[PDB]
């Protein structure tokens, strides 16, 4: 599974440019895609989804009108068009894998970005640093301003952990169940208020984490919790 | 060319057999037991059900 | 010589039948006459899964008790979802004569085969978000009828060979072969998964010990051919139909067959049999289009299911007894409560 | 009501159920044919002269044909065991039953006449139609031509018979085979005609080994077999 | 224009009594049979299920009709219900003529073309097809009730639907139900079958006996559809282009309704041509 993004760079504001996503290793045309952005420092943002056969088309508030999403199947390949740039579209933006059926693993698989720089339920993450050794345990919480459990059962958080200079990595979804290839020292659980355990902590898990919703669009992340050594 | 259906047939008859009383027993025994967890056998309170 | 072995075999078959009839100290249905009958089963449809394109002919609960593969004579199962009817997975097969699907207990895997002679193994949770072909077993000179799994890298098939087989999933190679005078037609796994039980067309279900690989047991009594099996729940006792309009409960351990459930107003053989969750309830479905629940322990006949405009080829009790899913000839599955 | 990853399984339910249209367009328009034979019977060499103009223990072998652009899956069963009367039932829905006989083996010959009579009265064919294909037509020719085996040895019914009036003989072949083979047919038709009602039909056709045109008449039976059905169906009897 | 009705009064109620006692339940028995071919994959079902809605739409409005012709033809109902039972009476049987054209089209499709044209044998194409037809309803219900229609005589009687000395808005509609609707019709069932009568007495393996069986079913469904509609149509022309003045309205009055009469026995026969002759209705009866 791979998913290569290219097409961004330096543009003038005001002007327009056009996000291509490569994908390559994996049935394209039965997955929903996302593009994710996320700033310079900041953390992570929903832009835009679409849907498996084009039919169900999600923008964010702050792109709405001026992005467009569009995808090939026969030719694998995703397309976000942007018109009317301005300084906050400085970021970059990562293309991201979801399926929905049941017991599949939506936002399983994350690309590697394009850096672009011009020249709602609430999620909050009150610990933006954590002081951690290996070997310890350590638990990360988030905040929903409305409940993630849904009537049918499933309380839809999402867990990522973003590695230095990596795309983030899914660890948990549905706010209880683990990717796969995460360890099982990974575990998380929750109601509004939520937690991300890790124990017998290795070196490989420093990074920040996010929590996310999809409850309903559009889909909010939280600020981040950086963890290093 | 039949001694093999006689050695199955030999394995086969040297076995413990209860009795059928016991069986029948057993078989009321399981079903009593499980009796309240059988939704289809005891109707569920149609609230509990996913199907409702 | 010839003779000498064929009388040895006639007087142990005496010896058997001698033994098995000095253990009938008191038939069930006279210990059964006391117990109350469960009384009128009014099952009714909740869920139609539609979307199979000619007739069903195998069904299989998830471990879950909510995702159903059904395999029809399209080249296709279908991964329902029972609880919003949402078709999780269409998975096409290359192989349009499908006679048996077995859904794997993890999750994983599904199975199927038919008069192709091959099981076919496709793998569901994979890093494509395709379902793609796990493998292809063959061996077998006959269609495969039942196919059964033990966890994800074995599998025992039944074929018309007059054979069943267990298999390695890694190297598809048949781990141990089971030989029956006629075509397998069902198979049945003990939830110790230990032992199976099953059925061929020669009115005769053998009991086989899956590690060791032989016959354990015979039981005989039907008339006709063998169609379904199944395992009571607590794994001591089995339930099959047959083409003679009759379902039979037999026990392995008293070696002899209990209990006869029969009505002179069905004279159609019985495709499907499925055991409730307690044992309680024994449902067969039947080529009059109906699936007939009876109370196991009385034969009383104590409910119907008559939603199907052609034959009741499948049917499946959830792992939970919550409902009980049975897929007919009318291109139909049906979920019930 | 719904979540949006259960909105998002409704559309992909929604896709799969558009795929499994677009299959049944094609399902609809491809017409399932079952092969039935004999060792003796050329069935192997119809398939091979049908598929050409048009692993190991593999028990079913689908030979795809096409004329006046509708399609055919002929079924052939190989790796199977004597028994027939299970996987039988699996066929109950398909167009036809190609039944091909080896005309020329009188030894054989009532072995042929009670295959096809289990077939015709099977519980699951009842609504099926046989096209019967006498094979080995040129053997048949020239065995009653240079006549050393007679038919009267076998079937003791060959001397009180006479070849029936609406008869199609082909040009310039001699009246003895045309009652040879006539007789064959008739005593298979007699054998169809005995019970079935008016469910199912025997379509009978006088085949060769290199005959390129039996796809043309299995074309022809499966049209009038649908005609038939959709007489049925759309209530005109 | 002083035009008498007496067999509105002799002739007319005896029909619609008789047409609305033997089609209600014959026309309730053929909707429940064209569901249960609904039920199976049967493009027909759609047909015959919308036929027998149409008729059943007749008959409903069959009793209005005959309380008005039992009170010497006082149409004392309002300006309304004249309007929808005229409708119901004149320009509902054009949907009735549509749907047994639109059965015996997919009948020469199913039976002459066994191979092809498999799309437009779905049931989709026969909801498409229903739809559109009703559409025609509604879009000719409201063409009519864009007019007035209800006349005083000279005894006070409020005549509904029918103007004798006709109009100049008829004599130009009555060409239009005519060429289509039923000339039109006409030529449909007279192409489809003996299409289909080709494709019979052409096939190989249904025995004489159901061939001459099937061929005289065809006859019977032509002839009653004749039977029933072109003495009403021919009586149309013959009304629209030598009327001219109320000496020819009272000549041809009594021959028009009685043609208008024999148009009411369709709704009647048609769940006999169409369901209770077929053989799949007598093994659930």
């Amino acid at each position: 599974v791979q998913l290569v993004e290219s097409g961004g760079g330096l543009v003038q504001p005001g002007g327009s440019r056009k996000l291509s996503c490569s994908a390559s290793g994996f049935a394209f045309s039965s997955f929903g895609m996302h593009w994710v952005r996320q700033a310079p420092e900041k953390g992570l943002e929903w832009v835009a989804y679409i849907s498996s056969g084009s039919g169900t088309i999600y923008y964010a508030d702050t792109v709405k009108g001026r992005f467009t999403i569009s995808r090939d199947d026969p030719k694998n390949t995703l397309f976000l068009q942007m018109t009317s740039l301005r300084s906050e579209d400085t970021a970059m933006y990562y293309c991201v894998r979801s399926i929905y059926y049941y017991g599949s693993s939506p936002f399983d698989f994350w690309g590697q970005g394009t850096t672009l720089t011009v020249s709602d339920i609430v999620m909050t993450q009150a610990t933006s640093s954590v002081p951690v050794t290996p070997g310890e345990s350590v638990s990360i919480s988030c905040r929903s301003s409305k409940s993630l459990l849904h009537s049918n059962g499933n309380t839809y958080l999402y867990w990522f952990l973003q590695r230095p200079g990596q795309s983030p990595q899914l660890l948990i979804y549905r706010m209880s169940n683990l990717a796969s290839g995460v360890p099982d020292r990974f575990s998380g659980s929750g109601s509004t208020a939520f937690t991300l355990t890790i124990s017998r902590l290795e070196a490989e898990d420093v990074g920040v984490y996010y929590c996310m919703q999809h409850l309903e669009y559009p889909l909010t992340f939280g600020a981040g919790t950086k963890l290093e050594l | 060319q039949a001694r093999k259906l006689v050695e199955q047939l030999k394995m086969e008859a040297n076995i413990d057999r209860i009795k059928v009383s016991k069986a029948a027993a057993d078989l009321m025994a399981y079903c009593e037991a499980h009796a309240k967890e059988d939704p289809l056998l005891t109707p569920v309170p149609a609230s509990e059900n996913p199907f409702r | 010589e010839l003779d000498q072995l064929r009388q040895e075999a006639e007087q142990l078959k005496n010896q058997i039948r001698d033994a098995r009839k000095a253990c009938a100290d008191a038939t069930l249905s006279q210990i059964t006459n006391n117990i109350d009958p469960v009384g009128r089963i009014q099952m009714r449809t909740r869920r139609t899964l539609r979307g199979h394109l000619a007739k069903i002919y195998a069904m299989h609960w998830g471990t879950d008790s909510r995702l159903l593969v059904s395999a029809s004579q399209d080249g296709k199962l279908i991964i329902w979802d029972s609880y919003t009817t949402n078709k999780v997975h269409a998975i096409p097969l290359r192989s349009s004569w499908v006679m048996t699907c077995a859904y794997a207990p993890s999750g994983n895997y599904v199975a199927c085969g038919g008069l192709d002679n091959i099981c076919s193994i496709y793998n569901l949770k994979t890093r494509e978000g395709n379902v793609r072909v796990s493998r292809e077993l063959a061996g077998h000179t006959g269609y495969l009828s039942c196919c059964r799994f033990l966890d994800d890298n074995q599998i025992v098939t039944s074929s018309g060979d007059t054979t069943c087989a267990l298999w390695d999933i890694e190297t598809g190679q048949q781990t141990t072969t089971f030989t029956h005078t006629g075509d397998v037609m069902s198979l049945s796994l003990a939830p110790d998964t230990r032992l199976f039980v099953s059925g061929a067309c020669d009115a005769s279900a053998k009991l086989w010990d899956v590690r060791e690989g032989m016959c354990r047991q015979t039981f005989t009594g039907h008339e006709s051919d063998i169609n379904a099996i199944c395992f009571f729940p607590n794994g001591n006792a089995f339930a099959t139909g047959s083409d003679d309009a009759t379902c039979r409960l037999f026990d392995l351990r008293a070696d002899q067959e209990l209990m006869t459930y029969s009505h002179d107003n069905i004279i159609c053989g019985i495709t499907s049999v499925s055991f409730s969750k307690s044992g309680r309830l024994l449902l067969a479905g039947y080529d009059d289009f109906n699936c007939n629940v009876w109370d196991a322990l009385k034969a009383d006949r104590a409910g119907v299911l008559a939603g199907h405009d052609n034959r009741v080829s499948c049917l499946g009790v959830t792992d939970d007894g919550m409902a009980v899913a049975t897929g007919s000839w009318d291109s139909f599955l049906k979920i019930w409560n | 009501t719904l979540s949006a990853e259960d909105k998002a399984a409704v559309e992909r339910s929604k896709m799969i159920e558009k795929q499994l249209q677009k299959d049944k367009q094609v399902y609809r328009a491809t017409h399932r044919l079952l092969l039935l034979g004999a060792d003796n019977s050329g069935k192997s060499t119809i398939v091979k002269q049908m598929r050409i103009y048009h692993v190991k223990t593999s028990g079913i072998f689908e030979t795809k044909f096409q004329v006046d652009k509708v399609n055919f899956h002929m079924f052939d069963v190989g790796a199977q065991r004597d028994e027939r009367r299970k996987w039988i039932q699996c066929f109950n829905d398909v167009t036809a039953i190609i039944f091909v006989v080896d005309s020329s083996d009188y030894n054989r010959l009532q072995e042929a006449l009670n295959d096809f009579k289990s077939i015709w009265n099977n519980r699951w064919l009842r609504t099926i139609s046989v096209i019967l294909f006498l094979n080995k037509q040129d053997l048949l020719a020239e065995k009653v031509l240079a006549g050393k085996s007679k038919i009267e040895d076998y079937f003791p019914e060959f001397a009180r018979y006479t070849t029936p009036e609406d008869a199609t003989p082909e040009p310039g072949e001699d009246p003895r085979v045309t009652r040879a083979k006539y007789f064959i047919r008739d005593e298979f038709l007699r054998i169809s005609t005995a019970s079935g009602d008016g469910r199912h039909y025997c379509y009978p056709h006088f085949t060769c080994s290199v005959d390129t045109e039996n796809a043309r008449r299995i074309f022809n039976d499966c049209r009038d077999i649908i005609q038939r059905m959709h007489l049925r169906q759309y209530e005109l009897l | 224009c002083t035009i008498d009705h007496t067999i509105h009064q002799t002739l007319a109620p005896v029909v619609y009594v008789t047409v609305l006692v033997v089609g209600f339940p014959a026309n309730c028995l053929s909707l429940y049979f064209g569901y249960l071919q609904i039920k199976a994959r049967n493009e027909l079902g759609v047909y015959l299920c919308n036929l027998t809605v149409a008729d059943l739409f007749y008959i409903c409005s069959l009793p209005f009709w005959l309380q008005y012709v039992l009170q010497h033809d006082n149409w004392s109902h309002g300006d309304l219900s004249c309007q929808v039972c005229g409708i119901l009476l004149y320009e509902n049987i054009y949907i009735s003529v549509g749907f047994l054209c639109c059965i015996s089209v997919d009948r020469y499709l199913a039976v002459a073309h066994p191979f092809r044209f498999h799309q437009f044998r779905t049931l989709k194409a026969a909801v498409g097809v229903s739809v559109v037809i009703w559409a025609k309803e509604l879009l000719t219900s409201i063409y009519f009730l864009m007019h007035e229609e209800v006349i005083e005589d000279e005894n006070q009687h409020r005549v509904c639907f029918e103007h004798y000395p006709i109009q100049a808005w008829q004599r130009a509609i009555n060409y239009y139900r005519f060429l289509v609707g039923f000339l039109f019709p006409i030529c449909l069932l007279l192409a489809s079958y003996q299409g289909i009568l080709r494709a019979v007495r052409r096939s190989h393996g249904t025995q004489k006996s159901r061939k001459d069986q099937i061929q005289r079913l065809v006859l019977s469904t032509v002839v009653i559809f004749l039977a029933c509609f072109l003495p009403y149509h021919v009586l149309l022309l013959v009304r629209s282009v030598w009327e001219a003045s109320c000496d020819f309205a009272k000549g041809v009055f009594n021959a028009y309704h009685f043609s208008l009469l024999l148009t009411s026995f369709n709704c009647v026969a048609d769940p006999v041509l169409y369901c209770f002759v077929s053989e799949t209705t007598h093994r659930d009866l």
